[PDB]
């Protein structure tokens, strides 16, 4: 009689066909992506159009359940999940223009090639050739070249297009009853009916821009730090006062500051913690990787392991007859499926990658029980943000020397967790602002607030004004830099790592806090603990059926993001810079410009 | 527990189970039904917007968890009825 009892029938029709379809379409992506063939890219091919024609065609024959007669919450959120047609409500013509405009993107953005202006055949791709020049060489004209090739390559090519992206994307949001693009993508962290964890779409912008005002004066001591650095090394190419560089933070983009570590090592001479001469004394290979891994989950509690994993999943390299894609993937690929695919080296970071993979799929396996739509975490920033804790707890050396790898007589002191901590900022506190600024002026873009003709005026302006990064050679409205990121290019939202970097430490405060350990947040460590681990079981079991406060106030008792663990991690490193910086100048000058003399 | 007869790759979709019936059932009661369900107003025919199959599939297959594992039941019933029994249990004794 009623339309909820129809939905239900509805939505477990969808459960059982959708779980076989999915399982056929992720089993050709898993034998395509290992074993790389052209007749596995076929039936890849033949596997997602039909996953994609099943989509479409569940989401045409629910669209007639209207979603103001539902009431129990379960099924509301199945409904909602289902019904967004996404770019099916534009018209097919624009529709496919858009498809055709988004494969153009990934193509220039994947081939791109950028030649040295003394050999024409020569030229270099990006991932292999400028990551290593821009990640290895000292060089400042070497960096410069590359940075400015790379970007008057790509983005020249991909202005107007991004244009027409940004003009189609704004039409479907409006489209779909939000008022830009932006907009659309903060609806990741909507939710409504649940009283006492509302949460709207403006509170989202509210939330990051008074965290980030809260964690500026960290980020802006370790820009003076490096930039002392940084002058030290090189002292004709960097004002006292005025910003860094962007062709002199590690990476491409300036996204990350890993590389500059050796620049701001405090003790050069005092010993780094590595384990790859424990692995190759200890003839350690991938099996016992994983095996070290399973026992430290099985420590916190945490549900053992099936053996459906062990046998088929690949462990390592599968030689040079087939070659493999191995980038750190958990795989799951539905009815209690769960596969892993790396290629396995004798390494430190590949044990704490492993570590992470790991916890991907415990996460994975905690929501099994779950609805095929809504069998995924609270938000999208659960699951890495979960990997990453497990990796943070292994790289302790408290478990180093618990498992036999660092030997007991090892001396922790001040200095090694300085530089560990150094460490720790220079990969997680350089991409913050960095995060919220592309994220941010893409959500601008998006409102259409400024203008076509100064889109990257407005956007070196934040830059030099917040993040303290100038230009090098200046640029006008034709580059789209912006796009030469793998993120930007490529329809991948950016907020994601900010969230993520909030939230992992919030959970590692508070299972820490669970796990009554007496001494420095980064030096605790969680096993030993049932308790945390049941603690951590509670909001694994939830997946997303539920509003991801409710989630987040199971692990830490907060219903929003706070920014106290990150500081109080970084506390003793935050008082040791502010002693450094008592004899350098605090914040940047956005006028100065290295072009500017 | 049954996992290595009773498991297949590629999904088994062999076994049944029945989750829709007018009322409830009588013990000891064996009902194959073929019918159509109704909700509460229709005059349907067929599968209709209101009335499904009542039939479903154990899909199963050999990576699953424990409390979704396909167990193996069998049940064995008694009377104590006062009747001449046929079947009892077995006894030996010692040497003369
Ligand atoms: C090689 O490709 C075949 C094709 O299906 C696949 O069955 C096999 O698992 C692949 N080898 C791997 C993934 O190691
Ligand atoms: C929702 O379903 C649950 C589980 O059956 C039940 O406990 C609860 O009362 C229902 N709530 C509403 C609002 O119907
Ligand atoms: C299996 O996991 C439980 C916790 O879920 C734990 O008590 C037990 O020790 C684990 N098995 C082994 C062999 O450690
Ligand atoms: C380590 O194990 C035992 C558990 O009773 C105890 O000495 C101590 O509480 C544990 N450590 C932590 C951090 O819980
Ligand atoms: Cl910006």
């Amino acid at each position: 009689s009623t339309i909820e009892e129809q939905a239900k029938t509805f939505l477990d029709k969808f459960n059982h066909e959708a779980e076989d379809l999915f399982y056929q379409s992720s089993l050709a992506s898993w034998n395509y992506n290992t074993n790389i063939t052209e007749e596995n890219v076929q039936n890849m091919n033949n596997a997602g159009d039909k996953w994609s024609a099943f989509l479409k065609e569940q989401s045409t024959l629910a669209q007639m359940y209207p979603l103001q007669e539902i009431q129990n919450l379960t099924v509301k959120l199945q409904l909602q999940a289902l019904q967004q047609n996404g770019s099916s409500v534009l018209s097919e013509d624009k529709s496919k223009r858009l498809n055709t405009i988004l494969n153009t993107m990934s193509t220039i953005y994947s081939t791109g090639k950028v030649c040295n202006p003394d050999n024409p055949q020569e030229c270099l791709l990006l991932e292999p050739g400028l990551n290593e020049i821009m990640a290895n060489s000292l060089d400042y004209n070497e960096r410069l070249w590359a940075w400015e090739s790379w970007r008057s390559e790509v983005g020249k090519q991909l202005r107007p297009l991004y244009e027409e992206y940004v003009v189609l994307k704004n039409e479907m949001a409006r489209a779909n009853h939000y008022e830009d693009y932006g907009d659309y993508w903060r609806g990741d962290y909507e939710v409504n009916g649940v009283d006492g964890y509302d949460y709207s779409r403006g509170q989202l912008i509210e939330d990051v821009e008074h965290t980030f005002e809260e964690i500026k004066p960290l980020y802006e001591h370790l820009h003076a730090y490096v930039r002392a650095k940084l002058m030290n090394a090189y002292p004709s190419y960097i004002s006292p006062i005025g910003c860094l560089p962007a062709h002199l933070l590690g990476d491409m983009w300036g996204r990350f500051w890993t590389n500059l570590y050796s620049l701001t090592v405090p003790f050069g001479q005092k010993p780094n913690i590595d384990v790859t001469d424990a692995m190759v004394d200890q003839a350690w290979d991938a099996q016992r990787i994983f095996k070290e891994a399973e026992k430290f989950f099985v420590s916190v509690g945490l549900p053992n392991m099936t053996q459906g994993f062990w046998e088929n999943s690949m462990l390592t390299d599968p030689g040079n007859v087939q070659k493999a894609v191995c980038h750190p993937t958990a795989w799951d690929l539905g009815k209690g499926d769960f596969r892993i695919l790396m290629c396995t080296k004798v390494t430190m970071d590949d044990f704490l990658t492993a570590h992470h993979e790991m916890g991907h799929i415990q996460y994975d396996m905690a929501y099994a029980a779950q609805p095929f739509l809504l069998r995924n975490g609270a938000n999208e920033g659960f699951h890495e943000a979960v990997g990453e804790i497990m990796s943070l707890s292994a790289a302790t050396p408290k478990h180093l020397k618990s498992i036999g790898l660092l030997s007991p007589d090892f001396q922790e002191d001040n200095e090694t967790e300085i530089n560990f901590l150094l460490k720790q900022a220079l990969t997680i506190v350089g991409t913050l602002p960095f995060t919220y600024m592309l994220e941010k002026w893409r959500w601008m873009v998006f409102k259409g607030e400024i203008p076509k003709d100064q889109w990257m005026k407005k956007w070196w302006e934040m830059k030099r004004e917040i993040v303290g990064v100038v230009e090098p050679v200046p640029h006008d409205e034709t580059y789209c830099d912006p796009a030469s990121l793998f993120h930007v290019s490529n329809d991948y939202s950016f907020i994601r790592y900010y969230t993520r970097t909030l939230y992992q430490f919030q959970f590692q405060e508070a299972l820490c806090q669970a796990a009554k350990h007496e001494g420095p947040l980064h030096k605790c460590d969680i096993s030993n603990s049932t308790e945390a681990g049941q603690k951590l079981f509670n909001m694994l079991r939830l997946g997303k059926s539920e509003p991801w406060t409710l989630a987040l106030e199971n692990v830490v008792g907060a219903k929003n993001m706070n920014v106290r663990p990150l500081l109080n991690y970084f506390e003793p490193l935050f008082t040791w810079l502010k002693d450094q910086n008592k004899n350098s100048f605090v914040g940047w000058s956005t006028d100065w410009s290295p072009y500017a003399d | 527990n049954s996992n290595k007869l009773d498991s297949k790759h590629s999904g088994n979709y062999d076994y049944w189970y029945r989750l829709f019936r007018k009322s409830k059932l009588k013990p000891f009661e064996r009902d194959i039904s073929t019918e159509i369900y109704q909700a509460g107003n229709k005059p349907c025919k067929g599968k209709g917007p209101n009335c499904y199959f009542p039939l479903q599939s154990y899909g199963f297959r050999p990576t699953y968890g424990v409390g979704h594992q396909p167990y193996r039941v069998v049940v064995l019933s008694f009377e104590l009825l006062h009747a001449p029994a046929t079947v009892c249990g077995p006894k030996k004794s010692t040497n003369l």
